[PDB]
């Protein structure tokens, strides 16, 4: 099992991926060089305690049983305060301060975008990951498997909607345009 | 006629024919009242082209500024403020909005009909959705475009909201459709919304909880497949089958016909008109333009 | 920007203060006899701290209630805060450690996090006393809720019927057309 | 416990010792109807039964054709049989002049020794099984017809009946269990006896390959 | 195929014509069969078309 | 599982009482029935479809699963397992279809497209690999068999 | 075929040796059944049943 | 390793079971109270459950605003906090401020009685407040630590803080919009 | 050519050659793929085993070591197009008893 | 093995509009670079710069022959689809 | 005939169970060969059937179980001095249950594979109680490495054959003489038909390859012929036996089972330029001519 | 390339093989009715039985792993260090970088 | 089933340094040597046993009872249960009869 979301807006369209593979919950994102264990991302986020994690996740016996062997492996690792995540994922980091400021606004202005956070106050962000924890590991409970047939997660296109995003570009072009020559004209000619 | 006429309502598939899939080829009971079960193409884009039923509308984005306001005074409780245990509890209920986290609620049966009754009255815009999942415990709400709709009969305690008088009303002229939006007796429903309703087919068949009522079930079928007549005595593929050659047959294509100059055009000498013709083939005036003869 | 900063005493004395890894913390933090800015005055923690968390911006819609045998006495909030203890000592710890080992563009300056931390820097720090709950001063202080008058008032305010309420806390969608 | 462990011992006695026969060695007619409890009888119980040696036999002999020509059969007690254990059966076998032996293994053997079953000699030749296998004897199958090598002689004939060169017939796989249930080395021909739906038969044949 | 649809149709299409009448055949609704049977039967044809 | 065999079983066996009841009245000089008894065209199942009752819908060999949640379709109540509300049609093509069962007809019915719509595929690949693989064989003068080697 | 609006093709051989061999090995006459299991394919048809 | 096992099946006793479990758990050694090995019984561990924070001892109930009062005024009678939620705009209008429409809040009002709160018949309540009624339904339950407390500036320099209490529970005001709107036919 | 637009000619597709193979006729889809669509007369240099023109090559300048042949022309073409990717199909030939 | 001339296709299998065939640009382009190294070798330039042209004419080779290869670097990745000897033998 | 397939339905042996693959998907897995096939089948003879003796308990000793239910209930039993691991077992359970499992056995099975535990770990308290001292690794493990040796009730890896699951009803009609069988859902025929207390000589397995590798190719060629003629038959359709047997005699005529794939095409035969007129063109070519080889036409 | 890259010795440029070795698989190919199916096969056990070798027997030149180090581009581990006692050959080349 | 430290809130572990085992956290610390019992666990996890006893395994459980079929009734197949899957949930039964050529098994 695993979950996903295509947070798409105005600006651009993203995507991001979460994954079981072994017991252990990881986030995937292809901006990243691999999948990170969540505790890694929860701690990066804001929130240190394991007991405040577990109590976003849950409190029933077999969600937290299911989901106790997620943070053994960071307990492993020395990752206990928020900067000790922030360089971890600045080390984790790919391209096409770079060891912590970097990861601070990757983090905050590229992953799960449509969640806003204004003053890097991140416990929105939490909540929304969390609650999809939730979702995946209570998923294997019941194999009612989202299906994407039904008609309510379909939307239709239409000519005024599909040409207006033509003339945007149309128009920004038009305006690069000009402001190359604009600029090559007048220091020299 | 009919050819030109049924492209309008035409709808095309991003799956492009990629693969099979068994998938969404088949028909789904969510189709129910917006796409044509019968007009689908035969052959192997079978599915993957759809056409609109008869009486459909499709929403635009929304001003998003009052229903977030109204939430704030329903109880709905700031996610800033408690911490993450709540969550677990059996009896609070997370309110998303156009997929966003806006806060939880209890006691949300409250929360759902003050929301469905300000719109009614006419405080929110008539095409904002608001639905309820259980197996879940969300609250959605809705107000982005690009979402199907269909109007229904309000029904309260085993009668439907209108009556013969509206319809005499309606008739000499004194009121219009609006009239009726407005004076809380149809409503738009949405596909997730109508998860959450008891339609009653006919008034003889209501009964307790319904909660809507159909203003005409013939209006399923779309366009083209409204010229057969008797279409629920045949079995069904046939009703595809002539949904797919009614688009062909000869006939006549306008008034101002004898002054085109197009590529590759038919025309029937004398054309004559159905003997025995559905409703749908009196609202589109297709008699003044007929394809065919009686034999 | 209300946040505060509260330093919490811990026992030391009691059996469950681990003395060894105490001390083993204290020499990864602190100096080895350096002790003139010291976390800790003796050569084990004798305190840890706690941090604040601003949770909305407004909370005038916020109130405190006061009850009381066949009355109620209101309060409005100058703010709501979050405290959580502080691991800013293993921070200083690996801090000490690292030490022992060893025409411009558009400004876009403003969307730094180091931009914030400035700013608030900016603000000088401000010492509180305090006194617990055991302490007869809250009670003393505790009498400020209870507001004097006559039991029964005709509020002045308050005229609006329903229908303006309903007007006010609904304003029109469009203001013009 | 301590009857199936027996169990086991008298099943594959009696499916090795039918190999033996079928390969043509020396056997003795009354020793093939033996019961479990007449192996009881000449054998005594699990606790009293010591695995490496109370199944050894080498009696058979091919007195078919040549009664000096005689075989091992040994019977390994460790799950997996080393090397020092094959040195030692070996250097057995060198002191009785024999060319070719035979190993029952209980689970396996190591990959050591799996390497050097290969390469301890032109001159001898060692045959290695699994207790599992012979459990039951494939040749009782149902879906297993009957094959029989046959001699230079006949396949002189059959190849100049039909008209081929030897490397025309159809190809049976050395490491075949039916293969390897006979012994048979390459190229030697085994002729097949299919049995058809009706009381009639077809016959064909395969070349070891 | 089983088109009884076809078999109504030319019942009531033969019905209307001997009268003027333009017949209805609805989804769920339409001319009843009933009904077109003596509307045959009054102007002398046999009323199952026959 | 038991309720749902049960259930099949009892509208298979309303079915096939109807279509004898059926036939047993109908006359001879039938047109349908001198079709199907000389096997020319038709059958005894589309007769007793056309004339008392069109059968149980299936699809992939069960009935018609819930397209919302805990129902099929918002006209029937949730957690409900009664005939018609999982594509029972009591109905038979003369007398008409009502709105809910001709939208599960039309539903079962469009397997059938799909079907075929996709068998052009596997079997035309799979006839093309054996005829790649068995074009040589043929038989010689000999009685035998031989590749092409 | 079904004459619904089907086609069909058909190719002229252009020499002696071709044309015997499809007379005698594609004939129509010679093909009565099919290969698979010996049972006949070209028999009557409806209408000619009834 | 065995290989050779003798399987058992036949029926055994489940007092031995108890008596072997408890040879093997019940030798306790607790006695070891030494002065490095002392608890403090209330600095225990804590389940995550803050409702059950009982995972070693020592050898919500669901509620509603009329019942939850009724127990603050019968069973106990001594000072009690509360904090309580309230609609965006109260029903008033500012105070001779100058004025936009800026929302009127408790912030900006006077001293005074300012309403009253009703219980009724059947366990539903309102905040009968002016000429309008404003509902009151718990909110969500609380089990975390909350402390009220006042903070004097005294000085520029420094101040002082003093601990008044702890919050237990939760109150939510919202407009009766069905009211208004039967009042107000539109 | 293909359409009809164009005049055409119709196609014997893959599985019409698998039927005309399971008839057994030998000379009439000889006749149907490369009689009456393509055939093409080449010649070939046996010395060196690959084609020339005109009854010489001039890979060996010898005009007394060249054959001609006949062959459809799609294979010619396959033999061109590899030859050109520097796999060489070089040929060998004889009498035709 | 290792190629140090190429054989250029005759005009018959490369028709006159394809204006003219794929394959007479890709050898084009390919003789523009052999005249571009060779006279900017015989200049005497940088040579990281050589090795680069070396590598772009490596790669514009092997694109002559399989039109599909996949792990050409994004800066000069074609932009276009082209068919080489293997796209126009290879498939239906 | 593979094109006039229709996909019928009710295959399911008329129980609406074992949803074994059957028809052109069945097909193509038997002609494909490949080694690994979905849901494969064994069955098997023990000397009868019904009612007394000696047949259902060979199935339970088989079939699927876990060390599951047999414990009523697992519980800490921490103590100050150390901390222990704790098996409880419903020995009247397992006798109305009637499995060979007992305390010393599950100790036998314990140490397989379990982190080379030592049977000084691992004792036999008493008839119905079996314990597991924690050790130490040192291998990124401490003492409290109690949760990573949670491995023993459901899921880690187990005593015993696995691939064993489990099969249901398939009745039949004819009372002339009575007759039932043994469905087996597993892949391991060897181990089914060598264990004791079941007619070996009668075991068939639908997995051809599996057959080929336990008894030969001759029983492999047989199970193909009669796996095609059943599925045929099955659909409901008829093809004369002679096809068949060729096919299968392709097939196996070169000591080993060569599915039809490129793959097996590839191996059963030797011109390139028809290997190249298959599949895998450009492939073939170039290593032909690496390789130099000369091809005759043929 | 690669593949006949992988065998060749870099200093000697013969075969990494021993005499008998080269004897039997002279023989070995002399068989007559060589199969193509053959030939992959004893491709593939040359492959095999060549890679072994890390010196040849008639120069003894120690020749390392053949490996693809890029995008149609081919490097050879010679002069590459071993966790075991440092190679003579390496040594000289590891030294030879001072200027 | 798992604790946190009340000092800083995280996950405690296990460890033996004195005379007596002791709970004890790694960034604070907070000890609470344990001298009394425990009685709830993490539910451990072995795999499927199946075979162990495969075939006709140790004949010790040769029972007198059994069941017979409601259809043919010879005297061969005496009675069977087993397990579904764990600790705490139900326990299945089958009756399975074999002769041959069928494929006869009731649950
Ligand atoms: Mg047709
Ligand atoms: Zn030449
Ligand atoms: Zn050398
Ligand atoms: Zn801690």
């Amino acid at each position: 099992v695993g979950a996903s979301v295509t947070s798409s807006t105005h600006e651009k369209k993203s995507r991001t991926n979460m994954a079981v593979k072994q017991g252990r919950f990881y986030l995937r994102h292809n901006t990243l060089s691999e999948d990170i264990p969540i505790v890694i991302i929860f701690k990066a986020m804001g929130v240190e305690s394991d007991q405040e994690i577990v109590q976003m996740i849950g409190t029933e016996e077999h969600v937290m049983a299911a989901f106790g062997p997620s943070l053994e492996e960071c307990q492993k690792a020395q990752i206990f305060t928020q900067m000790q995540a922030l360089k971890y994922i600045g080390n984790k980091v790919r391209r096409q301060k770079t060891k912590i400021e970097e990861a601070r606004e990757l983090l905050a202005s590229t992953i799960l975008t449509h969640v806003p956070v204004k003053e890097f106050n991140f416990r929105a962000k939490c909540i929304y990951t969390a609650v999809m924890v939730r979702r995946v590991i209570l998923a294997q409970g019941d194999n009612k498997v989202d299906d994407r047939d039904y008609y309510g997660n379909k939307r239709l296109e239409l000519a005024g909607q599909l040409l207006s995003l033509l003339f945007e570009d149309l128009f920004k072009k038009f305006n690069s345009e000009m402001k190359k020559i604009a600029d090559q004209v007048i220091p020299k000619q | 006629y009919i050819s030109a006429l049924g492209m309008m309502t035409r709808i095309s598939s991003q799956f492009e024919k990629t693969r099979k899939v068994s998938g969404p080829r088949s028909l789904q009971p969510s189709q129910w009242g917006m796409l044509c079960p019968s007009d689908t193409p035969e052959g192997e884009a079978c599915g993957l082209v759809k056409n609109l039923a008869l009486m459909t509308h499709i929403t635009t984005d929304m001003e998003d500024g009052p229903i977030v306001k109204l939430a704030s005074n329903l109880g709905v409780e700031d996610v800033n403020l408690l911490c993450g245990e709540e969550l677990s509890y059996p009896n609070v209920f997370l309110v998303f909005l156009n997929g966003n986290i806006l806060g939880v609620i209890r006691d949300h049966k409250k929360l759902v009909n003050t929301f469905r009754l300000m719109r009614r009255a006419g405080y929110i815009n008539e095409f904002v959705s608001i639905s309820t999942n259980l197996t879940d415990r969300c609250v959605y709400i809705s107000s982005d475009g690009g979402r199907l709709c269909r109007p229904y009969i309000i029904v309260k305690k085993q009668k439907p909201a209108v009556t013969n008088k509206h319809m005499e009303e309606l008739a000499q002229g004194y009121r219009n459709f609006e009239d009726f939006l407005h004076e809380s007796l149809v409503e738009y429903l949405d596909v997730n919304e109508e998860n959450d309703c008891n339609i009653a087919l006919y008034e003889h068949t209501i009964n307790k909880d319904t909660t809507h009522l159909e203003i005409e079930p013939f209006t399923l079928l779309g366009v083209c497949a409204g010229l057969i007549p008797y279409p629920h005595h045949n079995q069904s593929p046939r009703n595809t089958y002539q949904c797919a050659m009614g688009k062909q047959a000869m006939g006549t294509i306008g008034y101002n016909q004898r002054n085109r100059i197009d590529t590759l055009m038919y025309l029937l000498a004398y054309p004559q008109k159905p003997m025995v013709k559905t409703k749908t083939i009196e609202l589109i005036e297709f008699e003044k333009l007929p394809a065919g003869q009686n034999a | 920007q209300q946040k505060v900063e509260l330093e919490m005493a811990i026992d030391t004395l009691n059996p469950n203060y681990c003395r060894s890894k105490g001390e083993q913390i204290a020499l990864n933090v602190d100096g080895a006899c350096a002790d003139e800015t010291s976390t800790y005055s003796s050569k084990l923690m004798d305190k840890q701290t706690f941090c604040s968390s601003q949770t909305t911006s407004n909370t005038s819609r916020y109130a405190a209630a006061l009850y009381r045998q066949g009355e109620l006495h209101l309060t409005p909030l100058h703010g709501i805060l979050q405290l959580r203890p502080s691991f800013s000592y293993l921070d200083k710890a690996d801090a000490k450690h690292r030490e022992r080992e060893a025409e411009q563009a558009r400004q876009r300056r403003v969307q730094s996090y180091e931009f914030l931390q400035k700013k608030h820097a900016e603000e000088p720090w401000v010492h509180l006393h305090y006194y617990g709950l055991r302490d007869s001063r809250s009670e003393h202080e505790r009498q400020y809720l209870l507001c004097p008058g006559s039991s029964g008032v005709e509020n002045t305010e308050l005229v609006k019927s329903p229908s303006e309420y309903l007007m006010m806390l609904m304003p029109p969608s469009q203001e013009e057309e | 416990d301590d009857e199936e462990e027996t169990y086991r011992l008298w099943k594959i006695r009696k499916t090795i010792m039918q190999l033996c026969h079928d390969r043509g060695y020396l056997v003795t007619q009354d020793e093939l109807d033996q019961t479990l409890e007449e192996f009881k009888a000449q054998s005594g119980d699990k606790p009293s039964e010591g695995r490496p040696r109370r199944t050894d036999l080498t009696v058979l002999v091919a007195h078919n054709d040549d009664p000096t020509d005689q075989m091992f059969v040994f019977f390994p007690e460790e799950p997996k049989v080393g090397i020092k254990t094959i040195k030692v059966y070996c250097q057995r076998m060198q002191e009785e002049n024999i060319t070719r032996a035979l190993i029952v293994v209980q689970q396996g053997m190591t990959p050591s020794a799996k390497q050097s079953l290969v390469d301890m000699a032109p001159k001898y030749i060692l045959e290695q099984f699994l207790q599992q296998e012979l459990l039951i004897n494939i040749t009782e199958h149902e879906l297993v017809p009957e094959h029989v090598v046959m001699t230079k002689e006949e396949v002189t004939e059959l190849l100049a009946r039909y008209k081929l060169r030897e490397n025309q017939l159809p190809r049976i796989q050395a490491g075949d269990p039916v293969a390897r249930y006979f012994g048979i080395k390459r190229g030697q021909v085994v002729k097949i006896i299919r049995p058809s739906e009706t009381a009639g038969r077809y016959i064909t044949y395969r070349l070891v390959q | 195929r089983m088109t009884v649809g076809k078999l109504i149709e030319l019942l009531a299409g033969k019905a209307g014509v001997l009268d003027g009448r333009f017949h209805y055949g609805t989804a769920f609704g339409g001319s009843k069969v009933k009904d077109v049977c003596e509307d045959l039967v009054r102007h002398g044809y046999n009323y199952l078309g026959k | 599982e038991t309720l749902e065999a049960l259930i099949l079983k009892e509208l298979s066996v309303i079915r096939d009482h109807a279509g004898s009841a059926c036939l047993r009245e109908l006359d001879k000089s039938n047109s349908p029935l001198t079709m199907a008894l000389c096997g020319s065209k038709g059958s005894f199942i589309n007769i007793s479809q056309m004339i008392a009752c069109v059968g149980q819908q299936a699809i992939s060999g069960s009935r018609v699963p819930d397209g919302f949640e805990n129902r099929s379709l918002p006209h029937f109540e949730k957690h409900s397992k009664l005939p018609a509300a999982k594509g029972f049609v009591a109905n038979s093509f003369y007398s008409g279809l009502t709105p809910t069962e001709f939208f599960f007809h039309t539903m079962a019915g469009r397997e059938g497209l799909v079907d075929t719509a996709v068998k052009t595929a596997e079997t035309g690949y799979m006839q093309r690999r054996l005829v790649k693989s068995l074009e040589d064989l043929c038989s010689q003068y000999d009685l035998t068999v031989r590749s092409s080697t | 075929a079904d004459f619904d609006g089907d086609e069909m093709n058909l190719h002229l051989p252009q020499t002696e040796e071709a044309k015997a061999e499809a007379l005698v090995l594609m004939g129509t006459k010679a093909n009565l059944v099919t290969p698979r299991n010996g049972e006949p394919l070209i028999a009557a048809i409806q209408d000619f049943l009834t | 390793r065995p290989e050779v096992i003798q399987s058992h099946s036949i029926f055994e006793q489940g007092p031995a079971e108890m008596m072997k479990k408890k040879g093997n758990w019940d030798k306790t050694v607790d006695v070891s109270d030494m002065g490095p090995s002392h608890i403090i019984n209330i600095k225990k561990e804590k389940r995550e459950t803050d409702e059950e924070t009982k995972q070693i001892l020592r050898m919500l109930p669901k509620d509603v605003s009329v019942a939850e009062l009724l127990r603050e005024l019968s069973l106990t009678k001594e000072e009690e906090l509360l904090f309580l939620q309230l609609p965006d705009t109260l029903p008033g209008q500012p105070p001779t401020q100058d004025i936009a429409e800026n929302a009127c809040t408790l912030a900006d009002l006077t001293e005074g009685q300012v309403g009253k709160l009703l219980i009724r018949k059947s366990g539903r309540v309102q905040l009968l407040l002016g000429k309008v009624t404003l509902d009151v339904t718990m909110g969500t339950a609380c089990s975390f630590l909350q402390e009220l407390v006042s903070v004097g500036l005294g000085d520029s320099r420094t101040g002082e803080m003093t601990v008044l209490g702890h919050v237990k529970h939760k109150l939510v005001c919202s407009p009766d919009f069905e009211s208004l709107l039967d009042h107000k036919h539109r | 050519t293909e359409g009809r637009s164009r005049d055409g000619g119709l196609r014997l597709g893959e599985m019409e050659r698998d039927c005309l193979i399971g008839y057994g006729a030998s000379m009439l889809l000889l006749e149907r793929l490369m009689i009456s669509s393509d055939a093409f007369e080449v010649d070939v240099c046996g010395q060196c085993g690959l084609l020339g023109y005109s009854g010489w090559c001039h890979y060996c300048k010898s005009s007394c070591h060249v054959s001609s042949l006949r062959i459809p022309y799609a294979c010619k073409l396959l033999f061109q197009e590899l030859q050109s990717m520097n796999i060489i199909p070089r040929l060998k030939l004889s009498k035709y008893n | 093995l290792i190629l140090t001339r190429l054989l250029v296709p005759p005009l018959c299998i490369r028709p006159s509009v394809v204006n003219e065939d794929d394959l007479t640009m890709k050898l084009t382009e390919i003789i523009f670079l052999n005249d571009v190294i060779k006279k900017h070798r015989i200049s005497g330039a940088k040579t990281q710069m050589i090795m680069e042209d070396w590598d772009f004419l490596q790669l514009q080779c092997a694109l002559y022959i399989n039109s599909e290869l996949s792990g050409i670097p994004l800066n000069m990745a074609p932009k276009k689809w082209t068919r080489g000897f293997v796209q126009r033998l290879k498939g239906k | 005939p593979g094109t006039q397939m229709t996909l019928k339905t009710f295959h399911f042996a008329g129980v609406a169970s074992m949803n074994i693959t059957l028809g052109v998907p069945r097909i193509k897995e038997i002609i494909n060969a490949s080694k690994a096939i979905s849901t494969p089948i064994i069955t098997a003879q023990l000397d009868k059937d019904d009612d007394a003796d000696y047949a259902r308990l060979v199935k339970g000793r088989i079939e699927k179980t876990l060390l599951g239910e047999i414990s009523e209930y697992i519980e800490e039993v921490f103590l100050p001095d150390d901390c222990f691991i704790l098996v409880k077992l419903s020995l009247e359970r397992i006798r109305l249950l009637r499995l060979e499992v007992n305390a010393e056995t599950v100790r036998y099975s314990i140490c397989t594979s379990k982190l080379r535990v030592k049977p000084g770990d691992v004792a036999v308290h008493g008839e119905a109680v079996v314990c597991v001292t924690p050790r130490e690794n040192s291998k990124s493990s401490m003492y409290y490495v109690l949760q990573f040796l949670k491995e023993d009730l459901p899921k880690v890896v187990v005593q015993g054959i696995p691939e064993v699951s489990r099969a249901v009803i398939h009745i039949d009609e004819q009372s002339g003489k009575e007759k039932y069988k043994l469905l087996v859902e597993g892949d391991n025929l060897r181990a089914v038909m060598a264990t004791h207390g079941v007619k070996g000589t009668r075991t068939t397995s639908n997995n051809t390859y599996e057959v080929e590798k336990t008894l030969g190719i001759e029983a492999a060629r047989t199970t193909i012929i009669n796996e095609i003629q059943y599925t045929m038959v099955n659909h409901g359709m008829s093809i004369d036996r002679r096809h068949v047997m060729l096919l299968s005699d392709l097939m196996t005529y070169k000591g080993e089972v060569l599915g039809i794939t490129r793959f097996g095409l590839a191996k059963m035969k030797e011109s390139v330029l028809m290997l190249a007129s298959f599949e895998k063109t450009a492939d073939h070519l170039f290593d032909a001519a690496y390789f130099g080889q000369k091809d005759s036409v043929c | 390339v690669i593949g006949i890259l992988q065998m060749i010795c870099k200093t000697c440029c013969h075969i990494m093989l021993s005499q008998e070795e080269k004897k039997q698989f002279l023989d070995y190919l002399k068989r007559p009715g060589l199969t193509y199916l053959q030939k992959r096969g004893l491709k593939k056990k040359i492959s095999d039985k060549c890679r072994k070798k890390n010196i040849c027997h008639h120069c003894g030149a120690f020749n390392g792993t053949v490996k693809k180090c890029g995008l149609l581009k081919i490097i050879h581990e010679k002069y590459k260090t071993n966790k075991k006692v440092v190679d003579p050959i390496v040594s000289n080349f590891l030294q030879s970088f001072e200027t | 089933m798992l604790l946190f430290c009340p000092g800083c809130g995280n996950g405690l572990i296990v460890e033996e340094g004195q005379r007596c085992h002791r709970f004890s956290c790694n960034t604070c610390p907070y000890v609470h040597n344990i001298t009394r019992k425990v009685t709830n666990r993490k539910y451990p996890k072995l795999k499927e046993v199946d075979d162990v006893l495969g075939g006709a395994a140790a004949w010790e459980n040769v029972d007198s009872t059994a069941e017979s079929c409601p259809k043919c009734e010879h005297p061969r197949a005496y009675f069977m249960q087993l397990q579904t899957r764990s600790a705490d949930e139900p326990m299945t039964t089958f009756y399975k009869c074999c002769n041959a050529q069928c494929g006869h098994r009731w649950r």
